[PDB]
RNA sequence: CUAAUAGGGAACGUGAGCUGGGUUUAGACCGUCGUGAGACAGGUUAGUUUUACCCUACUGAUGAUGUGUUGUUGCCAUGGU
RNA sequence: GAGCAGAAGGGCAAAAGCUCGCUUGAUCUUGAUUUUCAGUACGAAUACAGACCGUGAAAGCGGGGCCUCACGAUCCUUCU
RNA sequence: AAUGCCUCGUCAUCUAAUUAGUGACGCGCAUGAAGGAUGAACGAGAUUCCCACUGUCCCUACCUACUAUCCAGCGAAACCACAGCCAAGGGAACGGGCUUGGCGGAAUCAGCGGGGAAAGAAGACCCUGUUGAGCUUGACUCUAGUCUGGCACGGUGAAG
RNA sequence: CAGGGGAAUCCGACUGUUUAAUUAAAACAAAGCAUCGCGAAGGCCCGCGGCGGGUGUUGACGCGAUGUGAUUUCUGCCCA
RNA sequence: CCCCGCGGACGCUACGCCGCGACGAGUAGGAGGGCCGCUGCGGUGAGCCUUGAAGCCUAGGGCGCGGGCCCGGGUGGAGCCGCCGCAGGUGCAGAUCUUGGUGGUAGUAGCAAAUAUUCAAACGAGAACUUUGAAGGCCGAAGUGGAGAAGGGUUCCAUGU
RNA sequence: UGGGCCACUUUUGGUAAGCAGAACUGGCGCUGCGGGAUGAACCGAACGCCGGGUUAAGGCGCCCGAUGCCGACGCUCAUCA
RNA sequence: CGACCUGGGUAUAGGGGCGAAAGACUAAUCGAACCAUCUAGUAGCUGGUUCCCUCCGAAGUUUCCCUCAGGAUAGCUGGC
RNA sequence: CGGCGACGUCGGCUACCCACCCGACCCGUCUUGAAACACGGACCAAGGAGUCUAACACGUGCGCGAGUCGGGGGCUCGCACGAAAGCCGCCGUGGCGCAAUGAAGGUGAAGGCCGGCGCGCUCGCCGGCCGAGGUGGGAUCCCGAGGCCUCUCCAGUCCGCCGAGGGCGCACCACCGGCCCGUCUCGCCCGCCGCGCCGGGGAGGUGGAGCACGAGCGCACGUGUUAGGACCCGAAAGAUGG
RNA sequence: GGGGACCGUCCCCCGACCGGCGACCGGCCGCCGCCGGGCGCAUUUCCACCGCGGCGGUGCGCCGCGACCGGCUCCGGGACG
RNA sequence: UCAGUAACGGCGAGUGAACAGGGAAGAGCCCAGCGCCGAAUCCCCGCCCCGCGGCGGGGCGCGGGACAUGUGGCGUACGGAAGACCCGCUCCCCGGCGCCGCUCGUGGGGGGCCCAAGUCCUUCUGAUCGAGGCCCAGCCCGUGGACGGUGUGAGGCCGGUAGCGGCCCCCGGCGCGCCGGGCCCGGGUCUUCCCGGAGUCGGGUUGCUUGGGAAUGCAGCCCAAAGCGGGUGGUAAACUCCAUCUAAGGCUAAAUACCGGCACGAGACCGAUAGUCAACAAGUACCGUAAGGGAAAGUUGAAAAGAACUUUGAAGAGAGAGUUCAAGAGGGCGUGAAACCGUUAAGAGGUAAACGGGUGGGGUCCGCGCAGUCCGCCCGGAGGAUUCAACCCGGCGGCGGGUCCGGCCGUGUCGGCGGCCCGGCGGAUCUUUCCCGC
């Protein structure tokens, strides 16, 4: 029964919840287990980067996050094509590739091919047979400079262009931001009905002259 | 700590604080929000007006990201940039005004609560309010729009 | 018939006192009522009546306190009548 | 001592009754208040304010019936 | 009348006396025809009377067997706030306790059925519960099965 | 060892059966009477399901469903 | 300008100490305090203890309004407590409460369905009851007789206790 | 907590009721204590543990504290006071 | 001497069976067996509800409710 | 000031038994009312009932504070304790708060004083300032005439206390204005790479869980309500499978 | 993208002046106190005992008595207006 | 996390996701079809060799069969194929021979055996592991002071514990030279070609289901496709543009779950009516025809040293004796409460007991009770002894000192001599007008 002022509460405990309760007493054990597995995997892929393949630069989808950039699933086929890496060879040198991602603009495409080129310059390719190097790399640099990179490969950072203070021009001072927004909203709202009324006026004009 | 509770003090008192006449029974009055229109009507009308009935249009598949638009007021506008920016702008001999991009700081709309200091400033935002734009222009600033 | 066949109370005295004819379970019949299941301070028939060895009360039966022990013969307070 | 639709009570005389004439204030609106009351709702009612009107020479009076009763949430439907 | 309220109907008969019985009457509260009315035989069925018989009774007595009783051995249970003499008072309006009075003498045995509103069972009567269940029905809402139409399996020829 | 008898009234015809553990009855059954359905691609019924199954190794003098309750005697009127 | 005396009680865990005035009923219920009590953990007591822990008993000595506590004596034989915090499966007279034990009843009800026993002897610590003998009875062949089915499962048979 | 009940007075129904229902204040419930022999409510008075004093209501033959006053004035005889 | 009594073997299983019908019988259980589980079913109803002291201290009334043995609400209470 | 004091006496109101006077009905419980002829209770021992989770609300304590919070993940020989603790900061994603209002499209919280201009037309283009208005209360604080002093007076040296009045006014309260969103009524203007069935503005009422120089966030504790077996024990029943 | 410049905080120093030596410490002085060792060996100092010694505090092992003072209270005499 | 939200709901009670974002993990692919390639393909049976450790490789068969009603190679929506032209030779996966780095947080795993230091002195006790001590800065070891056993309570008595400690045996995947076999061309440009899953989608209706609301998903029945087509685009429909994917075939590790099992470790849990029903010959005894129901029940002592022997009795049972520290531990034996019972002792008793208040009597104990306290100063008497004060030396403290001298501390204060090479970290502050990508 309600008692004086309060909040109308709707607890979701009508459904035998006590049989399905997930305790978390194995959480520290799970953290230990995952950490040990990570260490073992890093040991297994001895000079290769621990975190894994290099991921592309990707812009977050919706209107809430599209000002932000994160790591994607893999480099697109167009990116690999214009960077000059075979799509079946990239996955062996540690480049992730997403065959289902397209590129809608050229700026993201160019940023990701610059990323691929920089990674390709940073790569140290060991020869397949250590005694005989065919086209991999120089032993002088691969003997010393080869170490296991920790963390993501070239981690994706959000870059902000610095805006230097400038003198405000009279055009900027005369621009009406609120009126521009209101008129833009009205124009987008009434674009279709205006076109229909213009078509009907064309029909009226021809029937009046005829 | 169970040693700090009324149950420790209620040992020896037969009814445990629930009365001898009305007792402590299972569910007198119903379970949950039972009878909110019948025998708890006074409570519901008194403390939760508007509880019963429908109002407005329903909208399936609401995506809150579409309507995401955080706002910042003009009185907090100058806190989005460093102290050095404002000080240098104040002591600048030229007409160079700093740019505050509120989208970079994480806001889309600039609202016009509060007053601004008397310094020209270029504000970049997705949306403006009429009074925010008026107050920005009154200090000699400008409002530019971004998408 | 008799002198007279007065009226009453005691958990409408009295069921571990009895009896069980009546009412008041379950079976059944009739009449009335109800569409029906069923109902009827309507009629009719058949239908398990358990325990006292405790306390008291009462009835009888031993005894007990006191006169040193014990016995015989007695008195009558009280109660009944 | 009649009448005012009705129960009763109150009220009422160049009235509030009777007969005429013109009408649609029985309309469109926002709030406040009273009554029951928890000072919640409904119903009913009072005083205003803004429109548009009626009547009267006008002052005014009128947003139903002289006053006290004559009535109805959520959800759904229907109309404007 | 196993069916009649009024009703112990009225008349006759049975008895000293009959709310009983039988016969009869019948505007029959509310008899009655697949059930009405009869009719032998039958019945651990209900009822009335007569003969005979008797302890059913007047009106109780005596006898027998087994108990009870006493003893040796053996040995429970129910029940139990504390307990256990009354009268009146007042009191949850019927006290073992309280008040006022009557009074009160160890430990016991055989009986007894007045009390302990004795024991047995969380009253089955009665009411309440937004507690049921068995059953019924044009209660509300359904449902198996059935009747019917349509589509499919589903084809070949003719006439109308 | 081994029937008391007689005159009647009510009910059920009889014999039979019945509520193991309160009712042995007038209750149920019964033969008799009457009605109803059905000719098998059927009647009545079972089955979650199969052209499954019982009556049925049956066929109207038979199955199935009802009422009343031997014999005798009657069984009236009403289809709103 | 203290000085023949060189001196002068206690106090003030300030969450402490002191003073003054008024007041004190209480079911249901609320609150505070608990140096009341139980069990376990972190600290601490250079804690206690086989020269005797816990527990239990006690006409022993006391303290507190009380919840309770301390100490003596006995028994016991291996562990236990104080303080500061922490944490509860933390306090019982009741629930026709649960389990266990024990009373009165009470040496009581009772060991009363189917006729019935008696004498002598033996064995034996011991005989109403066992065994033998004698007598008197019963079942009375639809048996208290002789054999089976089902069911039981070694009860069958000796010897011993 | 949302069963109330009682008393003075007012008061409705009822023949009345230790009945049913209202108003006002107090009380009992929740409350012990002195008195009414006894008693939820009446009268006095409300309560921490004590000593002294004094009262209330009520009493002062004996139970049983206190008239064991040379108390005052009358009335009254009851074979149900 | 019969619709007779009876052994064993078989068949029918729970909203089912079987019933010469009593709601009878269906393993001392029948107006719906027994066993386990859902299940610690729900209960406005009955019973119980465990240490001490100190301080404060009620209500049986209003309004609404398929409300009348219950709630919400206001009142009365305590604490801060 | 007196008496008495070791094998007999002295003190010990507690504690054991007994006696007497007064008082005293059996507890629990429901109840207007229990000693009840109302129910449970023969006795003793041990067990035995408001708990935990989640969610709210308010109060209190702590830290930080327009912010706050790592709780999920990751890094530190992987591990007696340690499943702890520590750290991350381009792990703060995110939550809650910092903005409301409307069904929605959407919109979205600064005014006051002093001047010259239109007509200072109930007012539009500016300037200068200040930076959330005012009224009545308002703890505290500030000023303060006049007094309170010594062995005494004519005359100033430095401050202490009382002080009528006066001032600035915290929080909070009442009231009046103002602003934001919705919605009515009235009305005249302005804007333009879209001259529009376009966009903006004003005044006066009114609806809002609003603004008007933030108070929140996290943690702990208490209380209350609620969903859960839900303080403990208790149905008649219903369902599934045997 | 680097590398610079600037700004803001910092970390050490070179230094002059300012408040103080502080609850951050040493050295010197001055005063004071204590301890150890000398000297001081007696009208000083200290130790233990005795007196039924005096003055102070607490208090008598037990049982008791008295006195005056003060607080409260109940009474009784005497006298004045 | 979104989110108790959008939504569903007698819009009542109640129910209720997803996307984006941050993380754990991360991995991709294969057919059918269309095509080309003399079926290139596969299974089985024989015989020979290498082998065995799960039965494979190689070779032969005028040896069978499967299969054109389609096996294999290329190839699969990310396009693919074939021809040209150009460029790049770049190097695959199996099973062993000997040996490493000895595999890995310092053995990879399994198993076996081992590795420090008091039983020192004196004592307590029934026994001790107790108590005191152990000169050299302290008994000895300690990378070991976890735990358990042992007659007590033990780092050093024993097992163990610590250790990138030791020894032995066995097992498994990691590189090199070789061995035996397979092992066959990749990319870029152009040209010419080739491109897809049907009683399926979709529609109607019915029933269930979902937050899915003019129908989210699933299924039944009926209708039943297309190929610039089809599906989706959270309000039914028509037109139109756009976006996005490519259904009706298939495989796939990791992160995730785990009240059964095998083997471990731990705990602010329970401590024999508790904790599992079960600490024990427990799913046992027992109950029911069956399904099923289902207990109670731990403890002598350090060691059995478990009472020899005598004596009464027929024996149970006793009295002596004996063991033990203890039988006042005697085989359901640690301790041994209460209720209840027996006996002994004291007291009492006709108003059932019991209780509150107040006394009294008796009794049991307590009081080191029994000539009753101490101690400060002073007076007197009788005695001792260093030494009392004051001075000298030394040490140590307290206080004060213009800082007398330092060392300083807070606060300013200039040159920054001093820090982006000769000090750091930040900044939403400006730049090559020296330097690495248009
Ligand atoms: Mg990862
Ligand atoms: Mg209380
Ligand atoms: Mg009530
Ligand atoms: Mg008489
Ligand atoms: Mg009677
Ligand atoms: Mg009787
Ligand atoms: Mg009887
Ligand atoms: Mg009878
Ligand atoms: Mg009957
Ligand atoms: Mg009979
Ligand atoms: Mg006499
Ligand atoms: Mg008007
Ligand atoms: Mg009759
Ligand atoms: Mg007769
Ligand atoms: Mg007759
Ligand atoms: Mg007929
Ligand atoms: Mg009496
Ligand atoms: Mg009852
Ligand atoms: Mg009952
Ligand atoms: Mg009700
Ligand atoms: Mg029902
Ligand atoms: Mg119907
Ligand atoms: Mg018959
Ligand atoms: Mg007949
Ligand atoms: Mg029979
Ligand atoms: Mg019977
Ligand atoms: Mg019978
Ligand atoms: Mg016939
Ligand atoms: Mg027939
Ligand atoms: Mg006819
Ligand atoms: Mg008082
Ligand atoms: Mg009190
Ligand atoms: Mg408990
Ligand atoms: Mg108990
Ligand atoms: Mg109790
Ligand atoms: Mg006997
Ligand atoms: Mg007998
Ligand atoms: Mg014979
Ligand atoms: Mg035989
Ligand atoms: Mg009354
Ligand atoms: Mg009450
Ligand atoms: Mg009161
Ligand atoms: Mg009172
Ligand atoms: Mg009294
Ligand atoms: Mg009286
Ligand atoms: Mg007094
Ligand atoms: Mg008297
Ligand atoms: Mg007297
Ligand atoms: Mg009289
Ligand atoms: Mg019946
Ligand atoms: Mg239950
Ligand atoms: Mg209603
Ligand atoms: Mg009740
Ligand atoms: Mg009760
Ligand atoms: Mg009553
Ligand atoms: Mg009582
Ligand atoms: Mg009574
Ligand atoms: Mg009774
Ligand atoms: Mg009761
Ligand atoms: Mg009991
Ligand atoms: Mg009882
Ligand atoms: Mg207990
Ligand atoms: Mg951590
Ligand atoms: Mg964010
Ligand atoms: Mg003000
Ligand atoms: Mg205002
Ligand atoms: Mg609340
Ligand atoms: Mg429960
Ligand atoms: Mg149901
Ligand atoms: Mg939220
Ligand atoms: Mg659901
Ligand atoms: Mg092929
Ligand atoms: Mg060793
Ligand atoms: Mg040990
Ligand atoms: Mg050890
Ligand atoms: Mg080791
Ligand atoms: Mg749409
Ligand atoms: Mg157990
Ligand atoms: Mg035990
Ligand atoms: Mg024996
Ligand atoms: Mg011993
Ligand atoms: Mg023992
Ligand atoms: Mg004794």
């Amino acid at each position: 029964a309600p008692s004086r002022n309060g909040m109308v509460l709707k607890p979701h405990f009508h459904k035998d919840w006590q049989r399905r309760v997930a305790t978390w007493f194995n959480q520290p054990a799970r953290k230990i287990r995952r950490r040990k597995a990570r260490q073992a995997k890093a040991r297994r892929i001895a000079p290769r980067p621990a975190s894994g393949p290099i991921r592309p630069i990707v812009r977050c989808p919706t209107v809430r996050y599209h000002t932000k950039v994160r790591a994607g699933r893999g480099f697109s086929l167009e990116e690999l094509r214009v960077a000059g890496i075979h799509k079946k060879v990239a996955r062996t040198i540690g480049i992730s590739v997403d065959p289902r991602r397209r590129n809608k603009s050229t700026e993201s495409l160019q940023a990701n091919v610059q990323r691929l080129k920089e990674y390709r310059s940073k790569l140290i390719l060991f020869p397949r047979k250590p005694s005989a190097p065919k086209k991999g790399d120089s032993s002088a640099e691969e003997l010393k400079l080869a170490t296991q990179l920790t963390g993501p490969v070239m981690p994706v950072r959000n870059v902000y262009k610095k805006e230097k203070a400038r003198v405000i021009t009279e055009e900027e001072k005369n621009f009406k931001a609120f009126a521009s927004l209101r008129m833009a909203r009205a124009n987008a709202r009434l674009f279709g009905i205006r076109a229909k009324r213009a078509k009907e006026a064309a029909e009226q004009d021809v029937e009046k002259k005829k | 700590p169970s040693r700090l509770r009324k149950t420790r003090k209620l040992r020896g008192h037969v009814s445990h604080g629930h009365g001898r006449i009305g007792k402590h029974r299972k569910h007198p009055g119903g379970r949950g929000n039972a009878g909110g229109l019948h025998h708890h009507r006074i409570n519901f009308d008194k403390y939760h007006p508007g509880y019963f009935g429908k109002v407005g249009m329903k909208h399936y598949h609401l995506k809150r990201n579409q309507s995401f638009c955080p706002t910042v007021n003009l009185d907090k506008l100058w806190t989005l940039v460093s102290e050095q920016t404002r000080v240098n702008a104040a002591k600048n001999k030229t007409g160079a005004a700093p740019i505050i991009d509120v989208v970079r700081s994480g806001y889309y709309k600039v609202l016009g609560k509060g007053k601004l200091p008397k310094q020209p400033v270029i504000v970049k935002a997705k949306f403006f309010s009429r009074r925010a734009e008026e107050k920005i222009k009154s200090v000699g600033g400008a409002c530019v729009l971004v998408a």
